[PDB]
RNA sequence: ACGGAGGGGUACCACCAGACGUGGAGUCUGCGGCUCAAUCUGACCCAACGCGCGCACCUCACCAGGCCCGGACGCGCGGAGGACCGACAGCCGGGCGCGCUUUCGCGAUCGCGCGGGCGGUGGUGCAUGGCCGCUCCCAGCCCGUGGCGCGAGCCGUCUGCUCCAUUGCGACAACGAGCGAGACCCCGGCCGCGGGCGCCGCGGGACGGCCCGCGCGAGCGGGAGGACGGCGGGGCGAUAGCAGGUCUGUGAUGCCCUCAGACGCCCUGGGCCGCACGCGCGCUACACUGGCGGGGCCAGCCGGCGCCCGCGAGGACGCGCGGAGCCCCCGCCGUGGCCGGGACCGCGGGCUGGAACGCCCCCGCGCACCAGGAAUGUCUUGUAGGCGCCCGCCCCCACCGCG
């Protein structure tokens, strides 16, 4: 399915945000466990950690690839020069 | 290599219960209004019967000597041929009555059948359910109000959800039926709680930094 | 003192019906008895015309009972009459649960 | 009047015990409804359903189509070993692929080197995939629009 | 709102490519007309016409006839020197002490007039509630602050690109929210654990995740491995509204009319099924891709059997135990309205029930019908079509309906 609500993208933004150092761009166990894990948030069901893992994977790679608007990786460091 | 002819009798014997829960469930609708009657809910052991009641305020119903209650015990032992004295009936109170739909349209109902007016008692309704702690409520009123072509209008405040499972659970919904002068005036009332229980709604996402 | 007893349970919602019987098979593994045989499923169906009369589209309601029902028997010399008791009262009762003994 | 879950099947309950254990293996198939029950051992090249033999079966036609993996993949293992498959479900048709699926299943958990089963699994698929895989599609239910799951009844506008 | 205006999109209740049909015959059933004592009624494009869950009695409202008050409760009057109510016999009456000719019984449970009730498948659905249908097999709807207009109103809520989808990206006097959509619940397909009279409880798994192309992007096309590959089937279903249907579902109901020769309630018969006629949903057939006879053989929602009589349908006993059609094989027929087809009708044997007008079985008879004109319906994988099997109502009865 290629429907994408809001939640799903404002969601997978704020935990990318909130945590980066802790994934990969590419993986799906990894993310999904990330997205599990109690600190970072909670999800009722399994299906929408599912779509929210899928969303987190592709905002990553399309990050890592090249930066991307809307996104406070923490990429100042590189320009603060 | 079982007989399906012997379990039907506890199954038979399942269903029969269930249809005596809901007449009495009609009878104290009909009769315990003055003490804001709920919900009845009934523990059948194989000693005798013991009947948990929902109302606001019990020692209404419960009477002086306990002598109200002790009369509704005995009528109910001649229609289901139960000894009397092993029907006994336990009484339960309601404490966030502004969470519950029930109370609040006979209280409605109540206030209307006073002549007072729909606007003012609806809205009365409405700022004590989000008082109690409400995320909405919605209230309806259809019939011949003023003239004798009739109309609905309908009052509220917050948002109420209308479909999927979780109207099955958050939402609570309740109706009654007024017989004034000029005809039926119909009533209902729907409020929706979402953090009963501790039950979260799906659909609903939560992040922390 | 040895009378080889069954313990029937019904209920329509699944929740309680594996409620229950947690309790009781945690409270008699001293006793010796062992858990239960599901049941096959009873349903009970009912197809209704939505409408009180005949009008627009035929419409129809599918409204349905399902019956669950758990049986254990493992009771019998383990528990006397006496002691039976004992498993049928420390167990959470629930309003809704018929639970039917017989040897 | 089997219904393909009961437990007397899947456990294989009509053979003697004693004789029992010596079915080491164990082994399914289906279609549609119908189920497949293989328990395997050490033979001299032997098959039967239902007590019946492979070559007596109603399928004329399709005798062929159950005997199938027996060709594809030589002789020597199947002599090697002996069987005694039971079915129970709708049809005829889909009892035979039943059975043959679960023949090649029964015939290739037999081998020990897995390589060995990866390159006949690589044999076999590419005759055909659902000797191996079971098949997904099954009824669907009707609506009460009309007398078919699709199909409505007809309408008139006048 | 509309346009025989323009530009973008969409769907087998639209079409293309095809399939299976209907409309042709006989029949089941409902519908208008005709008839009768009555043939009780509602609904008329999609959005009325096997629909208001099986009419011998009841159901039942309609037709022809008959018992009963089951007239609560207060005021005045009378009443045990006897208020009110029953019966043997004989006639008349379908029948009843219904009524008629006497003569016995019971006893205040009241009776009369006035007020006032109860009840009613009686009317108004264009006075109403509730419940359904339709607009709608859609994707739309509104709030607070702010701004533009004297104002009705507008912006927000998009003359761009994508999405089945106000689903999303990116901008903009707008900013910030919510409902609806999705999310959700049931079913099934693969795997794991546990438990177990009977396969049933808890979980995992699939997410446009991977490769390649493009595209700032959202996302589009292809290829893999995988039980399943891109909304698998159902349920729920926004705001606003229709003089849509329902007073014949109800101790849901406003206003009228019925209310002791009763539209109250109960009994006996009859009707709702009556037939020159028009059509709506179905069933059976027009045959060799077949009919008949014998044999072999497998389902699922789920589920009860033995012995003996009788051709069969069924019946008398006594116990708890259990699955079919198509199809395959061997033969007969051999293009003939013939062994295709079995309507119609004539003896007979049984079941149900208080009572056949209802339903089965046997013998005989053997109507049209040679693929159906103008017109028209449904449909994309376990789908169409073909084949049969269970439940609903039901004393018997399924060509109906849900599965």
């Amino acid at each position: 399915g290629k429907v994408r609500t809001k939640t799903i993208k404002r969601a997978a933004r704020k935990i990318v945000e909130n945590n980066y150092e802790s994934l990969k761009p590419k993986d799906f166990q990894n993310n999904k466990a990330i997205c599990s894990k109690r600190n970072v948030a909670i999800i009722p069901s399994k299906r929408l950690r599912n779509k929210v893992a899928g969303y987190v994977t592709t905002l990553m790679n399309r990050v890592v690839k090249g930066p991307v608007h809307g996104i406070s990786l923490r990429l100042q460091e590189e320009e603060r020069e | 290599i079982v007989r399906r002819d012997e379990e039907n009798v506890y199954y038979s014997k399942y269903l029969n219960d269930c249809i005596m829960e809901a007449e009495l469930h009609e009878f104290f609708s009909r009769e315990l209004v003055d003490a804001g009657y709920a919900s009845c809910s009934l523990c059948r052991t194989i000693d005798s019967i013991c009947v948990i009641i929902q109302c606001a305020e019990p020692e209404v119903v419960m009477g002086d000597n306990h002598y109200r209650l002790h009369k509704i015990e005995y009528l109910l032992a001649g229609r289901f041929m139960c000894d009397p004295k092993n029907f006994n009936i336990w009484v339960d109170k309601i404490i966030k009555r502004g969470l519950s739909a029930e109370i609040m349209v006979d209280n409605l109902r109540a206030k209307l059948e006073e002549a007072m007016p729909i606007r003012r008692a609806a809205y009365s309704i409405i700022r004590t359910a989000m008082r109690a702690g409400a995320a909405g409520c919605e209230v309806i009123v259809a019939g011949k109000l003023r003239a004798q072509r009739a109309r609905a209008n309908k009052f509220k405040e917050g948002c109420l959800i209308s479909t999927g499972h979780p109207k099955r659970i958050f939402l609570a919904e309740a109706t009654r039926h007024i017989k004034m002068r000029q005809g039926v005036i119909g009533v209902k009332v729907r409020i929706y709680n979402p953090n009963i229980r501790g039950a979260v709604m799906p659909d609903k996402i939560e992040i922390g930094a | 003192m040895h009378q080889k007893y069954t313990i029937i349970v019904v209920g329509k919602d699944l929740k309680l019906v594996e409620r229950y019987v947690k309790s009781i098979v945690k409270e008699g593994r001293a006793f010796g008895i062992s858990g239960p045989c599901r049941a096959p499923v009873r349903r009970l169906t009912i197809t209704t015309r939505k409408s009180p009369c005949g009008e627009g589209t035929n419409t129809w309601h599918r409204f349905e009972l399902r019956m669950y029902k758990r049986t254990f028997w493992v009771t019998c010399g383990g528990n006397d009459i006496s002691t039976i008791l004992s498993k049928t009262v420390v167990i959470p009762g629930i309003q809704v649960t018929v639970e039917v003994e017989e040897p | 009047m089997a219904k393909g879950n009961r437990r007397d099947l899947l456990e294989r309950n009509d053979i003697e015990v004693r004789e029992r254990d010596k079915y080491t293996v164990h082994t399914l198939g289906k279609k549609k409804n119908s189920v497949a029950v293989a328990f395997v051992k050490a033979g001299k090249g032997d098959i039967l359903v239902n007590n019946v033999p492979l070559a007596l079966v109603r399928p004329e036609i399709l005798r062929t189509k159950v005997s199938e993996p027996i060709m594809i993949l030589g002789e020597s293992l199947f002599k090697g070993l002996d069987m005694n498959i039971k079915v129970a479900g709708g049809g005829h048709v889909s009892q035979i692929y039943a059975v043959r699926q679960a023949i090649s299943r029964g015939v290739l958990a037999s081998v020990k080197d897995e390589a060995a089963r990866s390159e006949l699994r690589a044999k076999l698929v590419s005759y055909d995939r659902q000797l191996v895989v079971s098949d997904p599609r099954r009824c669907e239910a009707k609506k009460f629009g009309g007398r078919g799951a699709r199909a409505r009844r007809q309408k008139s506008y006048r």
